[PDB]
């Protein structure tokens, strides 16, 4: 076999090193590894419980806000405390206008230049790529005057011999297929999707009080100070300002993410076939919407050989059967303890040695649920609600088939989204269904507040005697996290994150099973092993975050 | 006309300083890179991976020799020789220490690259330490935060673009215009503060009044920033105290990541 | 669906407090007028014109009898039988009590018509008076300021539609949100104050530090508002204070128009 | 025969009333009328000069911002101080964006529903629509697609039974000459419009403090602390975000603003060859760049009897000849003194004796120069600079011709220009130009600033005695505007301002001569008494603003 490395791994977050071993021009057997460790789980030890969420916020700041709220979750569920619902509100508006944001970026600015080709948009006719979305799209900037002044931008970019970010991209690759028109539609796309992810983000920040890095949380609901007359707290006046952002992603993600994701998938459609990572997948259910940390928005479960017909559903945070099936191995990581861990029995003992094919070759740990490995993120979390029978997610998939099908004359079925394009389509049916997300839970606010509940906060008391453990779940843009926190005598005795991007991208595991990222790259054709675009195809479909996995 | 040249490395980071480009508006993300400035390596946006992107590095390294700006995010690990970053199969502290070696201007972006920040908290897992601990040579920039304002970082780059020079800086090589003054010495609770009025806990008659944060920890009165001025994310009236939550001092060493959120700060 | 209805009159106006609304964000005044509400007479955007605008009102002030919000800017002239401001040969005041009998809710926008303003000040050669004067068995909400963020009535209207009555009032009448605190008692300059940190001259030493502006005739210690929390124009940082000029006092009856800009307030 | 009156006449700044004897179809002899007085020059008199331009600004909101400067530039001459170059350069770029703001506003939102009927537009095609700017404008929001959205909002107004704004216009009236395609086009600009000026004004606003109504001028400079390295002050952050709004400004004005100019006219071509308002004109330089208030990038002058060879340039705001010339005279407006009075001694005496065609009938007063009547604003403006030569302005001028070209086939020569339209072009020209005012001066300014510069203010002293006597020009949206100043005993004894639309809407004079807009109504066609559009057409051209005219 031929051997490669990939490293670093571009148009991720962090640090990513992929090695393959290629046979006759596919790859055979592959290895994630992730290169960057920082040990945030013995930074927040030790310290008063209500300090966590701060602190581990900062395992990643391309998800903020995630690990945000679910340490925040993980206190609560250790002290038993509901959250009042305006804090719930607030924290669903903060996680969906985040995800918005965090989607969109993935889409455009970190994956699309593994499928286009800028060079040969160049060459496109501005007025001819504008016809070809006639009846695809009614977005109002796909104009051929808009396209014009986009080529132009990357004429001058190109003249000026300093390419930049554009340097020494696949340009000419053979595995890019779109034609010079669809890649100049894309690129204007691109550019177009940093005034929505923009306006997602000022949600974010109103509620949050900026990002990345919000500051409204804490053990017990948020920090804002409900009062429609008051001067300088959320009043009507802010909240009003909230909902002129919300109002403002809608087009761009239903007019332009949609329907390229499915212009992606019509000029690419051997890759709905390819990119096969797990045949189990799990997620947590999402939006709480009662005053008792429950009553989810959207479902969550877990899937077994690809079996959607007898899925378990999962609707609870402390549903017992989920909690005790999550073990982590370090049998293939530089970690000391190699046995399947329990979060609340976890440790991170650093013992690095090197890198070795068959030993240990991550700072990843290698999660497992009962023994198997899984998927999580938006395939999972597609699939799921599919199984649930979910007629939004349904309708939604519908309509990024129904251009497909306008396209290509054929439809997609179920067994085509455990691929590359699955994935990425399971990200987009996500985004679009947050944006109701956001209407309901801004609606909800604002008539809860008007039948007189201003309430944000319980204050939290902690005993300084006794052990207790407290697990907070969150699908999160990459999939199921959960943070697992013990507390002895008042302080945090033990924490451990299991992050999406560890389930996916961990090394082999105990039994030398390999995890989604390794797997779902036996099979890859690589056309050229010097430029191996289809490997990071595929690698960044999962949208791999090594802060994340790694922590 | 040709741009300025700018190198990123990014060591132990969690992407939030590269982040904030993505809300800035004065310029937009899009702007800086098409014509603000040339941005001849970045991990994050870079089309090219693997070797092609190294190639791209090592170019921009030598064409660029003397002219380039140097950034970094995220602390640098020390211990057990470099390995809790490894990047093209070598520490970062190398591929840092090398890129340093011909740049115009350095400068560490947030908290983790300007002192540890919260990578180099408690016990210190992988020996983190500052940009400038690693260049002992060099005088680094520092744009703490967690991540700052990300105009703290583009007005001192235009500053290097437009006027030659860095910016004024402070003792700590801080930029004046954006560190020179503690948050509670320009906040807009100090009336609050003056008069005794306090929220004692989130949701509190006082907290739903916009009342002073001190009693809840705000560390503004230990924490150099502009927070309470510039703000966040350009939309007006955003920072963590406007919003009801206490300044934790993330933008400053033994403050952010050391004190409690509830901890009290000291006032001069 | 049916939007609520809107009849606004200008009397002695300057139409600031109109072209405030063109600023607005949350609504913008297209959303305003096709989304939010139904603008049913306003002659600054109105189509019709003479005749047909008067048939409008008259139409409008029947259809919508108890239903509308009535808005007036300016101040109404009441020396000399209202001939000061004529309207389709009448006087104003005319016009604005008759709109006010079927008003399920009236406005005073501005200074001017919440309390005279600039047009009432010196001698006040028109015999200019308030709204609520003119409508004395009324309970007239004012939004003061010269003129006031579009918000402070944008959000007033969205109160009164959205929870079915206005916002809490203070004792002249002004929504609490907006107008519930001195500015003096809410700004970031508060600190410079309190040290006796003060710019003596625009462009000294202090005033190029951003100290407060007590010493240049700052009004914010006797004038309510909420300048220094929601500013102006939504893009952060921006009022009088903090681009350099002291308050002058424009939202507070007594103080602006009335007191010179450098004549210093008293201190509570 | 028959008399009307149009009362008030809407989409104006203030209270008009204008008067017509309508003969055999065609406006006989008209009579414009403000009908509002508050007496603000009677307010700020006795006070301090400092104190003068906060007050005086609130003569018009309109126009704020023009009233506050040419009040400090009052004071500045009465006391003879040479403004700072850093205050002219920040006074400069609040003038021309405020103006950028003043005139979109104008053109879209107080003057397009005289020629735009809404009704009409529900009947376009969309795609014709679109089609029809092909090879006219680059601009990137004229899709189908944009203009299929425009449309259903109109669409879903009238269906919903509230027109509002836009109930009882003037739909099918046979003075609407727009097809379709062409109304809905200027919907769709109209609300693009609203962005533009919103843009222009955010710039207003980082140096103002706010607007409107700004707040950081002073006799003798401004009030923003220049400090490139200071925190809370004018320092380069700051100025880049100033920069990105201006940046943001060029696009709409010359790709929209500036072609929809041109197609208006095509439309309605016979609107060159009506509305002359006089056949003098005036302009003031604007754009002060020195350090002794001159060296203005805009020029000015007097043109008489419509003789562009032989008009007197103007080059400096203390020119004596323009200031000899100016008198207002009360005949036929509601004040006691009646002769033609200088302002210096001028007097503002009400006598309110009502309603007469043959005696008084305006609060207004009647400014001539050495006698005669003049029109100012745009058309007066653009005039001067083609008499002077102006290069810049000779070819935004052509710009328009060229496109008013390929739509008729026909030309425009400069004698259409004494015309309705002619003066939309002048204004819309000067928008145009004002764009390279706001990139002249903002470079001006950090280039200064970048030499060391950061001065911005000059303290004044007032003598306690004497009796000293100041004027303040500046060329506003409106036209020529001045503020007559009397400083004595260390206070205001007199304060005369003449406003530009004093100018043109003022009364017959003292020897009965008819002002602009009486004198542009004469000859107008008028198909329906009962709904005078075409009278409102020719006034609103001149863009009242009564609260300027009458103070
Ligand atoms: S400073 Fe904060 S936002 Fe920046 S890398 Fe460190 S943890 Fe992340
Ligand atoms: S303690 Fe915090 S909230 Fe209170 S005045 Fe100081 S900085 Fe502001
Ligand atoms: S309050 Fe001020 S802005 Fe409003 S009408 Fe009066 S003078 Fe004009
Ligand atoms: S005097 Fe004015 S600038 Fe100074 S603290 Fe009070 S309100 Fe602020
Ligand atoms: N999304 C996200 Fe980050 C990862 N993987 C977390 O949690
Ligand atoms: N422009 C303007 Fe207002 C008028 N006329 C002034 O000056
Ligand atoms: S926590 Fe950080 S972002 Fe500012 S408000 Fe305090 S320095
Ligand atoms: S002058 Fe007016 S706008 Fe606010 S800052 Fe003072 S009340
Ligand atoms: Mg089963
Ligand atoms: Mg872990
Ligand atoms: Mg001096
Ligand atoms: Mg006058
Ligand atoms: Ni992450
Ligand atoms: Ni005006």
């Amino acid at each position: 076999s031929q051997r490669i490395t990939i490293d670093p791994v571009t148009r991720i977050e962090g640090h990513l090193r992929i090695d393959c071993e290629i046979e006759n021009g596919v790859v055979s057997k592959a290895w994630a590894s992730g290169t960057m460790w920082r040990g945030m789980e013995e930074i927040v030890k030790n310290r008063d419980p209500r300090d966590a969420w701060m602190i581990v916020q900062r395992i990643c700041g391309v998800c903020t806000t995630t690990h945000a709220l679910s340490s925040v979750r993980a206190a609560e569920s250790a002290l038993n405390i509901d959250v009042p619902v305006n804090a719930q509100y607030i924290r669903n508006i903060i996680l969906a206008a985040h995800t918005t944001h965090d989607h969109i970026v993935h889409f455009y600015q970190l994956s699309a230049l593994d499928w286009v080709d800028i060079t040969s948009a160049l060459q496109a006719d501005p007025t001819k790529a504008s016809e070809m979305l006639k009846g695809v799209s009614t977005w109002h900037l796909n104009s051929p005057e808009e396209f014009t002044k986009v080529q132009n931008k990357i004429k001058d970019l190109v003249a000026s011999g300093q390419l930049g970010i554009f340097a020494n991209g696949y340009w000419g690759h053979p595995a890019m297929k779109l034609p010079p028109e669809v890649n100049l539609i894309a690129v204007a796309h691109y550019l177009q999707a940093l005034e929505c992810q923009r306006d997602a983000n000022r949600v974010v920040a109103l509620l949050g009080g900026k990002t990345p890095h919000i500051q409204n949380l804490a053990v017990g609901g948020v920090a804002n100070p409900i009062n429609l007359d008051g001067l300088g707290v959320l009043n009507l006046e802010r909240l009003m300002y909230i909902k002129s952002f919300i109002d403002k992603l809608s087009d761009f993600v239903e007019q332009v993410y949609k329907v390229d994701t499915a212009v992606i998938a019509a000029f690419y459609p051997e890759w709905l076939t390819r990119g096969k990572g797990a045949v189990n997948y799990l997620s947590v259910p999402e939006f709480p919407t009662d005053s008792k940390n429950g009553s989810f928005l959207f479902p969550g479960g877990y899937i077994e050989n690809a079996d959607l017909s007898s899925y378990r559903p999962i609707t609870s945070h402390s549903d017992e059967y989920l909690i005790k099936g999550i073990q982590e191995s370090a049998k293939h990581s530089w970690y000391k303890d190699e046995a399947p861990q329990a979060p609340w029995e976890g440790t991170t003992i650093p013992a690095y040695d090197g890198w070795s094919d068959d030993g240990k070759y991550s700072w990843v740990k290698s999660p497992t649920f009962y023994g198997k490995t899984v998927e999580v993120g938006p395939l999972a979390n597609m699939l799921v609600k599919l199984a649930a029978g979910r007629e939004s997610t349904q309708n939604k998939l519908n309509e990024i088939v129904a251009i497909y099908q306008k396209l290509t004359g054929n439809t997609l079925e179920v067994a085509q989204l455990h691929s590359t394009l699955g994935r990425i389509i399971g990200r987009t049916v996500h985004c679009c269904e947050l944006q109701d997300i956001l209407q309901n839970q801004y609606s909800a606010l604002i008539t809860n507040i008007g039948k007189g509940d201003h309430t944000t906060f319980v204050k939290p008391n902690i005993p300084a005697t006794g052990e207790f453990k407290g697990v907070g779940f969150l699908e999160a843009p990459r999939g199921m996290l959960s943070h697992w926190m013990v507390i002895k005598d008042g302080i945090i005795s033990n924490y451990q994150a299991v992050v999406p991007s560890t389930w996916n991208s961990g090394p082999r595991n105990f039994n030398d099973d390999v995890g989604p990222y390794e797997q779902s790259l036996v099979g890859t054709p690589v056309a050229d092993p010097n430029k191996p675009l289809e490997v990071v195809r595929t690698i960044h479909s999962f949208d791999p975050c090594m802060a994340c996995a790694v922590h | 006309p040709q741009r300025p040249p700018v190198i990123w490395i990014g060591a132990q980071e969690c992407t939030g300083c590269t982040e904030s480009l993505l809300r800035a508006t004065h310029p937009t993300v899009e702007n800086l890179v098409l014509e603000t400035i040339s941005l001849e390596y970045h991990e994050v946006l870079s089309a090219a991976f693997g070797h092609q992107v190294e190639e791209n590095k090592h170019n921009a390294l030598e064409k660029y020799k003397g002219q380039y700006v140097l950034v970094v995010d995220g602390s640098i690990p020390l211990k057990d020789n470099g390995i809790y970053c490894m990047v093209a199969g070598e520490p970062i502290v190398d591929h840092i220490r090398k890129a340093a070696e011909g740049a115009a201007a350095i400068i560490a972006i947030g908290s983790c690259s300007a002192w540890g920040g919260v990578a180099a908290a408690g016990v210190n897992p992988t020996g983190a330490v500052s940009l400038q601990e690693v260049l002992p040579g060099k005088t680094v920039i520092n744009i703490p935060g967690c991540p700052p304002n990300p105009h703290n970082f583009l007005a001192t780059v235009a500053h290097i673009i437009t006027y030659g020079k860095p910016p004024k800086l402070d003792d700590k090589n801080r930029p004046t215009f954006a560190y020179g003054r503690l948050i509670h010495e320009h906040c807009e609770r100090r009336p609050h503060f003056d008069a005794g009025r306090f929220a004692k806990e989130f949701g509190d008659e006082g907290h739903r009044e916009g009342w002073c944060l001190y009693h809840l920890g705000c560390k503004g009165p230990e924490t150099y920033g502009n927070c309470s001025t510039l703000q966040f994310c350009d939309v007006g009236g955003v920072w963590p105290v406007a919003i009801g939550h206490p300044c934790y001092g993330c933008n400053e060493e033994g403050i952010g990541f050391h004190k409690g959120i509830h901890q009290l700060a000291n006032v001069e």
